[PDB]
RNA sequence: UUUGCUCCACACAAUAUAGAUGGAUACGAAUAAGGCGUCCUUGUGGCGUCGCUGAACCAUAGCAGGCUAGCAACGGUGCACUUGGCGGAAAGGCCUUGGGUGCUUGCUGGCGAAUUGCAAUGUCAUUUUGCGUGGGGAUAAAUCAUUUGUAUACGACUUAGA
RNA sequence: CAGUCAAGCGUUCAUAGCGACAUUGCUUUUUGAUUCUUCGAUGUCGGCUCUUCCUAUCAUACCGAAGCAGAAUUCGGUAAG
RNA sequence: AACUGGCGAUGCGGGAUGAACCGAACGUAGAGUUAAGGUGCCGGAAUACACGCUCAUCAGACACCACAAAAGGUGUUAGUU
RNA sequence: AAUUGUUGAAAGGGAAGGGCAUUUGAUCAGACAGGCCAGCAUCAGUUUUGGUGGCAGGAUAAAUCCAUAGGAAUGUAGCUUGCCUCGGUAAGUAUUAUAGCCUGUGGG
């Protein structure tokens, strides 16, 4: 559809992201997604504390760099569960993955550009009310993952030169439909109408 | 300094709830529900509408904000003698919900050339009023 | 088998006004002013006139509907707190050393000093929690005392200061040394 | 943590400006002699480097070099690097370094007497050395064949890869070390027989 | 086991010589289709008495429509089910609309709640509970209080495309 | 060492390309709740309204979009210039002043289009490099050998040398 | 090596600590049974060395229990840092 | 040991993997329909429909098959007297 | 021939090589002078996916609908009662009234 698919993580259910980025991924769309700390995992904090501790423990035993390695920022966390879904040892999975960007927070460009939600990952969608689950930030954090709080900082202002630029906008935009009544019950607003709009 | 609790108004299955159907034979008809069977189970009819009275998941419907005065159990002509009575449908055809149905409805029967006739139009409103945002 | 709908009430006094936005809370009346969140629960509030509110589980398990009953405790607590105050007792009780007991404070701190355990030389400290004030009691001895609004931070700066005094490597039945909760109330006498 | 600028002194001792280069003495020694020009002008583009700093970094480090010819080393290649300022509010640090350019910093401003301090630095070499004294293995018995200042056994069966646990000939010395609690007992001065 | 419909079966024991016109028992079946019926059919009459399909006949295999479809019922259920421990009798109240879509909802139950299949299930008695108060079972008369009503919080949108633009509404 | 290097300009050439072909169209937060408008005592506020999908919004007519006349407006948009200001998370992009200029399908005209023969993507993206032209700007170093020994099996390290 | 029932031991008191007759398991450093792999060859005890792992924890950390007064011990939990 | 079917001597599809299981037995190809088995993503194929059940601080997840038992639970579920 | 030097082209993120298929590069035969390829139309064989018409069964579908008789409550109107801000409640009567429903029989 678009050149480039920006996601907001915020409230989107690990698996469930990384199977619909994987597919966008295959079939030629780019994709980025932001927020990564955001994330949600089903199951309380505790379980998913447990389940990276288990990943955790397995590297190779005679050298423990050249197997597994464990990355504890929420994105990379997610492009763990997404790679997993990708054939990401053939030529075309090296393909398909170089058109994907995750990232912590939302970062120049896409500050400014929108970003777009997966609503059959969407977690209050999803899951079942009175569910317990698990951010992603939190659990990054639990391992190693360092830079937490200057994401929120430096999230907490993009925020407010955000409700700044809507505050313009919506500003406008009650300019914009003034103006567009002043044009209705005119002659060519009524032949619109008929004709749907 | 009243104590001031929020809300949480709920459209509400109910004996004369009307109910949008949304897939089947029906979908898009409106219909009220007579009986209710259970917490999934309803009994609808719309003799209105033209859809046969029935049980029907709440799943395939969606409740509207329309209600009216019907008796539990209501056969179907009670029904048309109450939906009438009412006044439903013009309420429902008043409303922001149904007209934006139309309004879709019509941007698909558009013909090619009526498109385009609807493109002229949308320079003509955007010449005037991009011109008055800027004069006041 | 999932209950269709069940509610609890929660009375509403004369000195008292709780606002429910989302399912934050905040019931506001003589003693103070007192706010705690809900929205970890999922139940439907409701006004129906400035001395009732109800809260409702619709369509519930035995465990939601469960949590709905003490959802209403909690905020009568946070009521009842907030008119009368919350009044928590607690003795020293010792065999042969006097536990003696003091309020230090280092950096604006107010903490609960024990010193003499059972004789250790180590000094014991309980932080005051916030919204709490302890006195020690006139004319009762070993009597200390933490009043304040919030049950939840009275009770447990209550049981900071019993549990900072347990008793280790000694059988715990002859050596019954310690502080105890003694008695808990409210703060405006005849109620 | 990533550094955005780098301000510089005018004026630069051909210690730190050795340091820049490898042969110096064919070299036209050209290093910063660009840089110095950004003073000719009003100051308006050192100025604005500074003040970014200012807006911006968390935090300011002060570059100082040692003035190796006071010292009876041969090596004139004096070392410079990164001094962390420990000081009150952001602009205040690079105002204090902005003050400083090529003026003098002295021991005593930095250590004072009974301090305790870390040390940084690199351990002497000693080249390839036997696991024996690189890792202090036990030496093996006499009787023993084809050498004794080994491990005997390498590795189990498997798995089958002798492995990074095990201890095994290699360079020793040369490495980095902080070591940390050394107390100063005298901050001597030069001046002062 | 399927979509079910009700039918009545009709068999008797073939006759013979010295017993022209045996006796004629009727069942009400429930099953999916006629072929299936008539094999319940015998499977229970060799229950009872000595018949097999093998020496009698089938009289008359009609199907039977439930007689108001259109009027909520209160269904008392009787089954006698296998366990993986023995074999036990029971007793159900579903609330539906005509005898056969309730007894696909005991199957259905029996499956999810005592993982009981087709195979292990005897459908002892079905019947419309005439005055309520004879509804003896709680996840049932919850629906026949007086003018009852109840939202149907947290609504969830059956997304179209992928992607979305806006944020969803639970809304109701 | 054969007049080399670099930024801006155009020209020819080559070589690409995980896959342009109207527009990635910016609050935040909640979801057993919110967006928007409006009123006030500015609140966990009164009142109104909406959702039930972007099926939207914006754009979109003109030789792939040629040549020209005019009217109504004083609005829109492209470009190159300039005014003031913002943005360091990867800012490298955003907002604003003021003239000059192109276009305007807001409306009314004059002229052209065929023969590409009934379809044959019927070519209009953006990569990187190379060679000459002249509009700015800039005049190093590293290695070998020699050398120290804070280093070293050898490479490597560390010094020193107009 | 660990359980279940609990008749009994434990002054009294089944289960603090133990536990008959029975019965249910687990483990694969016992030993058997088997003969699938290797007889144009997998060098075959013990120690030395040295690494790593398991836990059915001897010690060390913090605990619950006691037929724990104290000191000592014992049964048990989290535990192989 | 018995009967049959197989593997051996046999590829193809399913069972990730695999002599023997499931399906189906092979000349070279095209179009179609399927079996066994599957259809979040890897991966062709409904993040399909409908009723329930389950929340596990070592959940669970498809025959052969890659194991678990007695005994317990005021977790919750529906039933019996 | 194995194996080797040079030169030329090309590929190379823990081997190489192979199968089916196609891109691109290089190279080549034949065939025009009816050769290679296509596109539409009408048809043929196989096939897949839609719209639509006429009929047969059944309790000659079962319902709704209509009529009729009976009935009850998750009891509509009225009445009574009791508080209760001039009626609204609540608990009583009370089967159709100022709503309706159930059950049988009959009709199309
Ligand atoms: O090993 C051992 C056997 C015993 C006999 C000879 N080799
Ligand atoms: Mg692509
Ligand atoms: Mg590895
Ligand atoms: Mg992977
Ligand atoms: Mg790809
Ligand atoms: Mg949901
Ligand atoms: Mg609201
Ligand atoms: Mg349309
Ligand atoms: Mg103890
Ligand atoms: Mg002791
Ligand atoms: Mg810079
Ligand atoms: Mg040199
Ligand atoms: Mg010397
Ligand atoms: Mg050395
Ligand atoms: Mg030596
Ligand atoms: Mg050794
Ligand atoms: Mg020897
Ligand atoms: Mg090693
Ligand atoms: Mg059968
Ligand atoms: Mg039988
Ligand atoms: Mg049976
Ligand atoms: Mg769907
Ligand atoms: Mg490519
Ligand atoms: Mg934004
Ligand atoms: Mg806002
Ligand atoms: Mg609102
Ligand atoms: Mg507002
Ligand atoms: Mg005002
Ligand atoms: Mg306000
Ligand atoms: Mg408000
Ligand atoms: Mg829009
Ligand atoms: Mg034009
Ligand atoms: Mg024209
Ligand atoms: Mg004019
Ligand atoms: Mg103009
Ligand atoms: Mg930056
Ligand atoms: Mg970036
Ligand atoms: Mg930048
Ligand atoms: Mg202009
Ligand atoms: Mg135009
Ligand atoms: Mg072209
Ligand atoms: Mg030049
Ligand atoms: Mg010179
Ligand atoms: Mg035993
Ligand atoms: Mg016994
Ligand atoms: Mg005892
Ligand atoms: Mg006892
Ligand atoms: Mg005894
Ligand atoms: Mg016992
Ligand atoms: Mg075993
Ligand atoms: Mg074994
Ligand atoms: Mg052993
Ligand atoms: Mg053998
Ligand atoms: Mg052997
Ligand atoms: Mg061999
Ligand atoms: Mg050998
Ligand atoms: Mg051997
Ligand atoms: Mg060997
Ligand atoms: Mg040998
Ligand atoms: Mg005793
Ligand atoms: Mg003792
Ligand atoms: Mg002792
Ligand atoms: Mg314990
Ligand atoms: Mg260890
Ligand atoms: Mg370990
Ligand atoms: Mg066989
Ligand atoms: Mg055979
Ligand atoms: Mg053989
Ligand atoms: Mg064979
Ligand atoms: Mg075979
Ligand atoms: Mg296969
Ligand atoms: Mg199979
Ligand atoms: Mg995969
Ligand atoms: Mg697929
Ligand atoms: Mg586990
Ligand atoms: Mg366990
Ligand atoms: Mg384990
Ligand atoms: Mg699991
Ligand atoms: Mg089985
Ligand atoms: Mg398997
Ligand atoms: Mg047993
Ligand atoms: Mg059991
Ligand atoms: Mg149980
Ligand atoms: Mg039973
Ligand atoms: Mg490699
Ligand atoms: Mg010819
Ligand atoms: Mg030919
Ligand atoms: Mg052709
Ligand atoms: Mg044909
Ligand atoms: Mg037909
Ligand atoms: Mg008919
Ligand atoms: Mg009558
Ligand atoms: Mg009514």
């Amino acid at each position: 559809v678009e050149p480039v698919v920006v996601i907001d993580g915020k409230g989107h259910l690990v698996g469930r992201l990384a199977s619909v980025v994987a597919k966008q991924l295959l079939n030629g769309q780019k994709i980025v997604v932001v927020r990564a700390e955001e994330l949600n995992i089903s199951g309380e904090f505790f379980r998913n504390k447990l389940k990276y501790h288990d990943f955790l423990r397995k590297a190779t035993a005679f050298n423990k760099t050249r197997g597994p390695f464990h990355f504890r920022a929420p994105s990379r966390i997610f492009y763990k569960a997404l790679r997993g879904m990708v054939s990401h040892k053939t030529a075309r999975g090296k393909a398909a993955l170089e058109r994907l960007k995750v990232f912590e927070g939302i970062p120049p460009p896409y500050d400014k550009k929108k970003r777009v939600v997966v609503p059959q990952a969407l977690r209050v969608l999803r899951l079942k009310p009175g569910r317990k689950y698990t951010t992603l930030g939190k659990l990054s954090t639990s391992v190693g993952w360092k830079y937490e709080d200057v994401v929120a900082k430096l999230e907490a202002k993009r925020k407010v030169s955000s409700a700044e630029y809507y505050a313009k906008k919506r500003a406008f935009t009650k300019k914009v439909a003034s103006a567009n009544a002043t044009a209705a019950e005119s002659d060519v607003a009524k032949q619109l109408a008929a004709l749907g709009y | 300094t009243d104590s001031i609790v929020k809300a949480s108004n709920w459209r509400l299955v109910e004996v004369g709830r009307v109910v949008l159907i949304k897939k089947g034979q029906s979908a898009g008809k409106l219909a009220a529900i007579v009986e209710i069977i259970d917490q999934k189970k309803v009994l609808i009819d719309g003799p209105k509408a033209g859809v046969p009275r029935q049980a029907i998941n709440l799943g395939q419907v969606v409740l509207t904000p329309l209600t009216f005065a019907l008796p539990r159990g209501a056969r179907t002509a009670t029904v048309s003698k109450k939906w009438a009575a009412a006044a439903v449908c013009e309420k429902w055809a008043a409303s922001s919900w149904a007209k934006k149905i139309a309004q879709r409805e019509r941007r698909a029967a558009l013909t090619d050339f009526e498109r385009f006739q609807v493109m002229v139009l949308r320079k003509q409103k955007r010449y005037t009023v991009k011109k008055a945002l800027a004069k006041a | 088998m999932k209950y269709i709908q069940t509610e609890q009430q929660i009375e509403v006094p004369e000195g008292v006004t709780v606002s429910i936005k989302s399912r934050i809370v905040k019931v506001v009346g003589p003693r103070g002013t007192l706010t705690k969140n809900l929205k970890h629960i999922d139940v439907t509030f409701t006004k129906v006139n400035n001395q009732l509110i109800k809260v409702a589980v619709h369509n519930g398990g035995r465990k939601h509907v469960a949590a709905l009953r003490t959802v209403k405790s909690l905020v009568d607590n946070m009521i009842t707190g907030v008119t009368k105050g919350y009044k928590y007792k607690m003795r020293y009780v010792y065999a042969h050393f006097p536990i003696n007991v003091n309020i230090v404070e280092k950096d604006g701190a107010k903490f609960i000093e024990v010193r003499n355990f059972l004789g250790d030389k180590k000094i014991r400290n309980v932080p005051v929690r916030d919204g709490v004030t302890i006195e020690f009691s006139t004319n009762v001895k070993d009597e200390i005392v933490l009043s304040g609004n919030s049950v939840e931070d009275v009770s447990q700066n209550a049981a900071d200061l019993q549990q900072i005094c347990r008793v280790r490597n000694k059988d715990i039945r002859k050596f019954l040394d310690g502080i105890y909760v003694s008695h808990k109330g409210f703060i405006t006498e005849d109620l | 943590l990533r550094s955005l600028t780098t301000v510089w002194a005018e004026h630069l001792s051909d210690e730190v400006k050795r340091r820049f280069y490898k042969n110096w003495y064919k070299s036209k020694k050209k290093a910063f002699t660009k840089y110095s020009a950004k003073y000719a002008q009003d100051g308006a583009g050192i100025e604005r480097e500074l003040a970014r700093i200012k807006k911006y970094a968390s935090v300011v480090r002060v570059l100082v070099h040692t003035q190796i010819r006071k010292t009876p080393l041969a090596q004139k290649k004096a070392h410079l690097a990164e001094i962390q300022l420990n000081g009150g509010s952001i602009s205040e640090k690079v105002d204090w370094a902005r003050e400083h350019f090529e003026k003098t910093v002295a021991v005593d401003s930095v250590f004072e007497q009974n301090e305790m301090i870390d040390a940084i630095a690199v351990t002497k070499g000693h080249g390839f050395e036997g696991v024996t004294h690189r890792w202090g293995t036990k030496k093996l018995p006499r009787k023993t064949h084809r050498g004794l200042r080994k491990v005997a056994c390498i590795g189990a069966w498997h798995p089958a890869h002798v492995m990074w646990s095990v201890a095994r000939a290699g360079q020793r010395g040369y490495h980095s070390r902080t070591s940390i609690n050394h107390k100063i007992y005298r901050v001597g001065k030069g001046d002062d027989e | 086991m399927a979509h079910f419909k009700e039918y009545q079966v009709i068999g008797r024991r073939l006759p013979t010589e010295s017993v022209p016109e045996p006796k004629l028992f009727r069942m009400r079946i429930f099953a999916s289709n006629e072929v299936i019926a008539k094999s319940r059919y015998w499977y229970f009459l060799q229950k009872l008495h000595k018949v097999k399909k093998a020496s009698g006949e089938i009289v008359s295999i009609n199907q039977i429509n439930e007689a108001h479809p259109t009027k909520v019922k209160n269904f008392g259920v009787w089954v006698r089910y296998d366990s993986r421990s023995g074999t036990h009798n029971m007793y159900k109240e579903i609330r539906d609309v005509s005898r056969v879509a309730a007894v696909e909802t005991l199957y259905q139950d029996m499956a999810a709640r005592h993982r009981a299949r087709f195979r292990s299930i005897h459908i002892l008695k079905v019947a419309e509970i005439e005055k309520t108060a004879d509804v003896k079972r709680q996840y049932v008369k919850q629906f026949l209080t007086k003018d009852l009503k109840f939202p149907l919080p947290h609504r969830v949108q059956k997304s179209t495309k992928t992607f979305s633009y806006k944020r969803p509404s639970t809304f109701y």
